[PDB]
């Protein structure tokens, strides 16, 4: 049922580069702070998961294994998680404890950032039901690279050489999984479950996007890459 | 089409 000393290692090593990201804290004080026009919240968005890829990225290449693969694949798998790995960290800063009343000040400050109502809904249905979960930073970390890692991404030529890089990572979540949490069975089973929803967020990114109530919609060239947007 | 993200990639 417990580690071995090997996903001891391997779960600290995850953990110290996912700690390497802006801090929640830093996020939510800008937000919480003041309230910003339509226009202001698009640049700091754009802001915002301009250091989340670079960070990404810098996280991605420490994963073991990762540098041995393919250049092509290293590419796709990076390319294919991003938006993911962004909706993933929103989620669990969106679920973080704030002060009494700090949380509801957050959402009705997302809701009128200058998003469409369509997607409005099942950012915060995803939002909700991941808080739902009780994650802990582990658990964060090791979904995020399994995110990253997975095996099943378009354009990938060697999907065995992702499998054996993901499948560690994957028995050491399940662990984790019924140490914090042995009262539900169900919680490995409801993260895996969790991914195929984050999955729906890439479909309609560049839609969510581009449906901002601002005159312009000006990306910095990283994120023309990633987002595939301009 | 993807030369920043394989310039972030090869550093
Ligand atoms: C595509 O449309 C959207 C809409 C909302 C968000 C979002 N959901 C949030 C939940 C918790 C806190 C912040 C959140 N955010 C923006 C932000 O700063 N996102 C960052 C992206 C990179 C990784 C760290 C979070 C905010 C929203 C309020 C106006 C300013 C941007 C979002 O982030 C995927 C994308």
């Amino acid at each position: 049922m417990e580690l071995t000393p090997d996903q001891q290692t391997l779960l600290h090593f995850i953990m110290d580069s996912y700690n390497k990201q802006r801090m929640p804290q830093e996020i939510t004080n800008k937000i919480l702070k003041e309230a910003f026009s339509a226009e202001e919240n698009f640049l700091i968005l754009t802001e915002m998961a301009t250091n989340h890829v670079q960070v990404l990225v810098e996280f991605t290449k420490k994963l073991p294994g990762f540098q041995t693969l393919d250049h092509e694949d290293q590419i796709a798998l990076l390319k294919g998680s991003a938006v993911e790995a962004m909706f993933l960290r929103s989620a669990e800063i969106f679920n973080k404890k704030l002060p009494s009343g700090h949380s509801d000040l957050l959402e009705a400050r997302i809701r009128n950032s200058g998003i469409s109502d369509e997607y409005i809904t099942p950012m915060f249905s995803f939002y909700k039901s991941i808080g739902e979960l009780k994650m802990t930073q582990e658990e964060y970390a090791l979904l995020t690279a399994i995110v990253i890692l997975s095996p099943d991404r378009q354009y990938i030529k060697d999907r065995e050489a992702v499998e054996k890089l993901q499948e560690p990572l994957l028995d050491v979540l399940q662990k984790l999984c019924k140490i914090h949490q042995p009262e539900n069975p169900q919680h490995f089973a409801c993260l895996l479950g969790r991914l195929t929803e984050l999955r729906t967020f890439n479909h309609h990114h560049a839609e969510m996007l581009m449906s901002w109530r601002v005159n312009d919609h000006k990306f910095t060239p990283l994120l023309c890459e990633i987002w595939d947007v301009q | 089409d993807h030369q920043l993200l394989r310039y972030l990639l090869d550093k």
